[PDB]
């Protein structure tokens, strides 16, 4: 299990603040969260090189993010929006290759 | 004694389009604080490794520390010294496996002598002027006689992200910033609060600046924030 995501689904209210965690057990320098939507395939909303670190990917708005360790990148919600009701991928990356997470349906009402 | 600095010569914020939560990261509850201790091992010239367990989380189990030059870094190196300074991890580098390990620059202070006697802490005064008008001040408290300005540094800053929303994840309210020390012997130097222009921010860099390891007498030392804001 080397990418787990948490909770794999979630039920979130319009305008509250929302938390979905990404652990990786390889010790990667990188980890990147996306958002799966149909015919949009996989979009970035934001990576990070390193605890401390956290970079805007293509679609940030909306959205916060944390590298408190290694192992946990975590991205956050500032304020729910039914619009980011969607399904979200994490992957940690080794290199030139990714390995993602099972992955975390939300519903904002 | 580096002069007030004029408007080209500080970073604008609104030059910088990455994620200001990277600058607020390094000043938010956030350094490495050890009290009496002695470098274990050393890796480039001009450093300086502690065993520095990682308070909070479980990030880090050693500490390296650079400095200015060579001789600084022996100066040190063989006394019970106390650490605390802002610690990075991307592009932080020491091979002695199993990472556990963090990095940070100057921050080190002699043990025996420069505490304050019994419990006592002394409280260091912060100005803090908001286009001009010195519109709140606060104070930093420390233990130690001679304390970094690198410390007083990260206090200020981390009570004013609370207070003042100094820092933020995506931006920052104010469009300057930088914190000025005087010394009784009338010596003054000022730091710029912001990261340079760009779509990055170069932690690791940043924080070089506390290389010096520049030391101030806490009882007489001032300290004066001064922020600009433009959009109002």
């Amino acid at each position: 299990a080397a990418v787990t995501q948490s909770p794999r689904n979630k039920v979130a209210v319009t305008g509250e603040k929302v938390t979905l965690s990404c652990q990786q057990t390889n010790n990667h320098n990188n980890m990147y969260w996306y958002r799966q939507d149909t015919g949009h395939g996989l979009r970035l909303i934001h990576y990070s090189y390193g605890a401390g670190s956290t970079e805007k990917g293509d679609i940030p708005d909306g959205y916060k993010a944390s590298r408190p360790s290694q192992e946990q990148f975590s991205l956050i919600l500032e304020s729910a929006t039914p619009s980011q009701t969607s399904v979200y991928f994490c992957a940690s990356g080794g290199g030139g290759t990714l390995y993602f997470g099972a992955g975390t349906r939300l519903s904002v009402l | 004694s580096q002069p007030d600095p004029m408007p080209d010569d500080l970073h604008k914020s609104s030059e910088f389009t990455g994620t200001m939560g990277n600058m607020k990261y390094l000043y938010d509850d956030h350094y490495v604080s050890a009290t009496k201790v002695k470098s274990v091992d050393k890796f480039l010239a001009h450093d300086l490794i502690y065993n520095i367990s990682d308070k909070k989380l479980k990030n880090y189990d050693k500490v390296k520390t650079e400095l200015l030059n060579e001789d600084l870094a022996k100066k040190y190196k063989d006394e019970v010294v106390d650490v605390y300074g802002s610690n990075y991890y991307v592009n932080c580098y020491f091979s002695s496996t199993w990472h556990g390990k963090t990095c940070m620059y100057g921050g080190i202070t002699k043990h025996e002598g420069n505490h304050f006697d019994n419990g006592n802490l002394q409280n260091v005064l912060v100005r803090v002027y908001e286009n001009k008008r010195n519109t709140i001040s606060f104070e930093v408290q420390t233990d130690k006689k001679s304390v970094t300005a690198q410390e007083l540094d990260i206090k200020a800053r981390n009570f004013l992200i609370n207070k003042k929303n100094l820092y933020e994840f995506n931006s920052s309210p104010y469009e300057t910033g930088y914190i000025k020390f005087i010394e009784n012997n009338g010596n003054t130097f000022w730091y710029d609060m912001m990261p340079a222009p760009g779509d990055k921010f170069d932690q690791s860099k940043y924080l070089m600046m506390y290389n010096d390891n520049k030391t101030v007498d806490s009882k007489s030392v001032k300290i004066e924030v001064h922020l600009t804001t433009k959009n109002g």
